[PDB]
């Protein structure tokens, strides 16, 4: 029919409740607050059209093309429990509408302009449906769990890391120093603070030096292989590149990228490069809590972790639900499964949405990591089991003793958690025995449990299902 | 304050921190093996670790490959028969490192692994 | 001695005595505490776990300085007519960043801290850039003047508009829209911000039908025409593909979006555009992901101060009348913060603290999203000649076309410049301006028809 | 347990019970089995063949999943009219093809199974290849619409012309040739296919003239010209 | 046989042979190396060469992979291979596996001290 | 009457080393080191690996194998026809050889080829 | 199942898996290489087998040429006279390994290559 001027309303067009999904399509669950006086079915249609074909007038080009084929629509609104105001609207949009490979494109629609509508009050991105026809265009992680435990050669357990400390202020030196203490005490991995990238305090090449001697003074001498992730964190896509380019001279096995500081099309670039060079690629979330943390708008982490698997990384880290950052237990089992499995079947009691199908996509070794001590070893071995890093920064640097005797506390509590665990104890339940029996043996661990026995971090979640 | 060693304390991956399994420590850690359905086999090596001999590239090392004793065990249900074939490989080389691994074929990768036996004076 | 354990974050991260640096980065974070957790604790839990400390004493702080290098919380205050909510104050010296690096300084300032379980929110506000910092930044590849300089442009905003529908157009029917628009009267088009490379329509074939638009365009009138091209990808070797062919293609503005595209690319392309002489137009999807509650993210002027250092001609400010949320008096003071070398301190405009920017050059702000022809008078009021005004369905939604439709705004921005020139009030005489200039143009007078009876009024989320 | 020796393909690669899986690559093979082969062994034989199988057992079988990537004869069924000829469907997991490669994809599906002595004939037919798998592809440079509109022709077939005598021509009479079919209303005039480089004529020396010529007759009717 | 092969006036046809003269082989490079060469760049003579595919053909690991390519050389092949239909896949991408079979053949050779190859 | 429809003279391009492979076992050793000769190269995948014993001794059963049948011809013996003899001599030497005897002495593949001369 | 030994079976190609050779076997090898029309020759050395010293491109190998003892027998048409001739090697030096090769100058080519005499513990 003509082309009519004017402007009417999203939902004549965007909302589609007799919409049947395709396998193809890409789902979004919406957490929507319209402002007074918007009808949910509009705050639902206008997330719709604004993050795929619409604008706000009609305009006489829609009819050069089709918009039964590209439309993105708002197929099912519900309400949330226990709010008034609060829906979560699903949008379905179709997989044409979408870069292959580029986890930046799809985040640039689904969510580049519509959290900013002033029809709204507040938007939050739960979760997205990625099909497989999606996934298969991405690369995916450089190597993925499996095949990182086959080149390390290390099996049957969580692997133990720990981020040197202070933070920034370190030379290269001492840097290298702190490294080769701590991994010769029994950590597989240390790794550079995500900060510390290229500073008047500690130049990245000079750091890169050290601590490659380090990685193999420490590796010769336990024999055991280690590493510790060189960053490659930079302000330019062509210095990252340079660094990661010096750690595969030095031959090393696994560097770091800071994902959403560096940006997605930086990072898609290294873990391509990382693939190519067969390097291990692990993975820093700062930032993440400025978008995730908040249930009424923003972005939900579970997004942000499949948005990771897809643009690639070896390690992502997850949380540690015990330790000094939010992290809910339940929502975090979700999001852990998501990074790890094939096949994660929809579970609302685990914050889980959609069905996601991986097709075989590697899966990503989550990390825990911050605020936690040898008194936590066996929660941790409990709720994320032998595929985690889990890594003690002030946890060994903290030690009385020191580096090494740090790095040995942590990894004989954690070898006395999966001894128990493997023999058929709960560690659950008999966690605090378990590391008090292992006291006995370890000199370096009854003096960590002295000096932490009483350090607990227990506050409300700001986020809970 | 005591200073962690550096000579004689070189390492062998999990469980190589806990003091020296006992049989009865070796027997519980394959009954879980078995339990959880992944299939036993044993590996041994007159050499003890990894080295870089060929090639410093990341993620190459040498030595990581240690030498399979017979074939992994494909519908083993006896804990027992496991031990008696660490009996076998021990008489055969008594000077070599053997230890027992246990693998998961659905996710295809090794799911424990430890040394059961080291020779004399290692 | 070094003395093992956990103690408050304060006894070392709290320095209320504390006298700033003209070298330090100042933050102003709006803190809200979990019960129980006192105010001083929780700014110093901030500046300890965005500089130098974790969670229990390290030794290794003995080998270093902390008195160098930490950063610190000198300043706390509660906010009035808020429960439970502070602006905590912390200063990081100058040591703490990499150069040239805006992924560096967010790495640290906004890294961690705002998922730490002792707050329930937290929101960065404003950052204090010092000279010696944002020197060692490119920062836009031209910047206003020579933008100007370039396209042979005075006197009035530049005239955009964004192609519609967003996706699902193919190349030949992309570049038919923008010659139709261009010759009408936009100085550009560009493509929307989620337009890349897609199956409806690939990249370069895009860029061929464009260019072809834009010389098209140029020579029927006279003026120098642009059409952002889109370089924002999946990886950065297909972002600067993109560009280098906008390059051998020889036109003269690109696109990118910032955010989604990320700091690392964005500075590198900047460089590029720099050393190829392409104006480089920014676009900010997925900034109200961070910047839309008070309780917590980061502000909008701290993400337009970090384009500015990443570098970018342009970079989207908001409109206030239009479909997204803009606040008057806090966009009017992120404006100053975007164009102006020097912009002092006010919090009535949400300027924390004094910005100097050392003759960096200022990036054009661009105003999009929901404006029509009626919104013409207020548009050139708020913002001023430095900008770019976008009509993309305030063009191809004009009942007679797109070429009409940008007459009617080219129009409009002209009868309102004339007047304003002359001494008139826009603020207060916009809608006869509008109405006297339908007398002469029926291009107006149509679009006026058509969006006379719509407005975008609805009460902002986020307030001063 | 590990049972070293042969078994039949049968056992382990006719799954008739089989349901196949949006992500499979599906084949139709027209099968014509040796006098005494049972048909179910010889599509077995074949989806065996071009996935995971060899002729006697592995042990290694038991260190991966067959369950998991094994092709399978999921559907055998005679051929009405023919002796001894089947149409035999396998189905192979997505897991089993490399990105992007048709190479891989051939090698798996047509790289041996040919020539096994227990056949006496085999055909492909068909492939359903999967969204899944064609989505790891560019496919076309530019497609049917974006060629039409890069040469702003509509509403009608293209035309073309292979330049004859097939070799032996000069790169100047190449270029002639070409100059007086476009002329005359052709769109597109073209290299036969066995013309690449040769004593009669060198390749750089037939780019240059067919260039000429090209823009010559474009410029004379004023409609765009190719020459491939 | 680049058209004739389609002809509507022919029922079948089949290539048998070709006599390519001196004149048109001297053009092209040939084998890389050739018989003599290999077995004197592998110091092997005197009988056939022993190699063996691994198996299952697809679905194995990479170190999986080199695993079995190590304990087939060090028993007395000279080489293993790839199967033609492993390239680089899902289940196993072709740079894990070139690090692992390296390892493996590096491993077999200094075990046994006969020069080994993973094709 | 080996198909050969024209003389072919290769003006001393190197020769390419021809691959026997597919279903062979020790069995075979002896017709494929007659009809090949010592430049091949034989491969023995499932021949290998469906070793009872596994890997390295399915390795050791074919180079034993293999080096009976090149000494017994260089000592005069007829492989053609005296093939499985040397087989059965060199199996009291290997016990490898004896166990991948006695897994695949039932095992032969004959069919009608397709294509005749 | 047997476990194919790890040491003390280091190889040397074409021969080295069967039972020790006699001297009536190593006489057969020679006769055989000698009906042939191929030249024999001696070659010796104190290392026996091949190692990676100065590369490790494609195709290098140390320790592929061993000494060439004294010259090829051109022309010679006795058994006899080649084991003359190994006797006379392991006299001059007992701590080497000695093989005995056979080459056709046609196609130039060894058609035949293996160790006739081994030190004392190797
Ligand atoms: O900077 C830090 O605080 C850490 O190095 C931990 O130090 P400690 O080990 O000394 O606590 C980690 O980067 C955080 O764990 C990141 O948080 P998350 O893992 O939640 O992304
Ligand atoms: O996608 C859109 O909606 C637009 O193309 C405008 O379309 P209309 O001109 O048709 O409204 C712009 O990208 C927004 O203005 C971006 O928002 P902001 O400028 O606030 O970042
Ligand atoms: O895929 C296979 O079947 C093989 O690996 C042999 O496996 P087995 O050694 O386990 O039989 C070979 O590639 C074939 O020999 C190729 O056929 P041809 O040599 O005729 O081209
Ligand atoms: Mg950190
Ligand atoms: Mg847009
Ligand atoms: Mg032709
Ligand atoms: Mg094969």
């Amino acid at each position: 029919v003509g082309f009519k001027a004017g402007v009417k309303d999203y939902k004549l067009t965007y909302y589609t409740p007799e919409y049947e999904t395709k396998d193809t399509d890409i789902l979004a669950a919406f957490r929507v607050t319209p402002q007074p006086g918007v009808p949910p079915e509009e705050a639902g249609a206008a997330v719709a059209a604004e993050s795929s074909t619409g604008t706000w007038t009609t305009v006489w080009t829609d009819g050069l093309t089709s918009l039964d084929r590209y439309k993105g629509r708002c197929y099912h609104i519900e309400p949330v429990v226990g709010e008034d105001n609060q829906y979560i609207a699903y949008v379905a949009y179709p997989l044409d509408l979408f870069e292959e490979g580029s986890v930046t494109n799809m985040f640039t629609s689904i969510v580049g302009n519509v959290f900013g509508f002033k029809a709204l009050r507040a938007l939050r991105l739960e979760d997205l449906r990625i099909p497989p026809t999606y996934s298969k265009t991405f690369q995916g992680p450089p190597h993925g769990i499996q095949v990182e435990r086959d080149k390390l050669n290390k099996y049957g357990r969580p692997l133990l890391g720990c981020t040197i400390k202070p933070k920034l202020g370190l030379s290269a030196k001492n840097y290298g120093r702190a490294c080769y203490e701590c991994l010769r005490g029994g950590l597989d991995f240390t790794k550079d603070d995500e900060n510390v990238n290229s500073q008047p305090f500690m130049r990245w090449r000079d750091r890169f030096v050290f601590c490659a001697e380090a990685i193999y003074k420490s590796q010769a001498e336990t024999g055991e292989i280690k590493g510790h992730y060189l960053n490659a964190t930079a302000g330019t896509c062509e210095e990252m590149i340079k660094r990661a380019v010096f750690a595969r001279e030095l031959g090393v096995p696994i560097v770091m990228h800071d994902y959403l500081t560096g940006g997605f099309t930086a990072n898609t670039s290294l873990a391509h490069y990382c693939r190519d060079n067969g390097l291990l690629l692990h993975i820093h979330r700062a930032m993440h809590a400025v978008i995730d943390r908040q249930k009424n708008h923003g972005m939900h982490f579970r997004v942000l972790a499949k948005a990771l698997r897809m643009s690639g990384g070896d390690h992502i880290h997850a949380g540690t639900v015990v330790g000094k950052l939010e992290g809910e237990r339940e929502m975090t089992l979700g999001f852990v499964d998501l990074l790890r499995d094939d096949f994660i079947e929809k579970d609302r009691a685990r914050g889980i949405f959609f069905t996601q199908d991986w097709v075989s996509m590697p899966g990503v070794i989550p990390v825990a990591s911050g605020g936690i001590h040898v008194w936590h070893m066996p929660a941790l071995t409990e709720i994320f089991g032998d595929d985690s890093v889990l890594q003690f920064g002030g946890g060994t640097l903290g030690h009385p003793w020191g580096n090494a005797p740090g790095a040995a506390a942590n990894r004989v509590a954690l070898e006395a958690c999966v001894q128990a665990r493997n023999e058929g104890r709960d560690l659950a339940r008999e966690g605090n025995e378990i590391i008090r029996s292992a006291c006995k043996w370890s000199p370096e661990l009854a003096a960590a449990c002295e000096i932490w026995k009483a350090i607990k971090f227990e506050f409300e979640p700001v986020d809970k299902l | 304050m005591q200073v962690w060693p550096i000579e004689g304390i070189k390492k062998f991956e999990t469980l190589s921190y806990l003091p020296p399994l006992t049989v009865e420590d070796l027997l519980k850690q394959i009954e879980y093996l078995l339990r959880s359905k992944w299939v036993p086999c044993l590996e041994f090596s007159k050499v003890g670790f990894v080295y870089r001999e060929n090639h410093r590239s990341p993620g190459y090392y040498d030595g990581r490959y240690w030498t399979m004793w017979k074939l992994p065990m494909f519908g083993c249900t006896d804990a027992t028969q496991v031990l008696k074939e660490l009996e076998e490989a021990k008489k055969a080389y008594p000077d070599a490192f053997v230890r027992i691994i246990g693998f998961d074929n659905v996710r295809q990768v090794q799911l424990i692994s430890f040394i059961a036996y080291k020779p004399p004076g290692c």
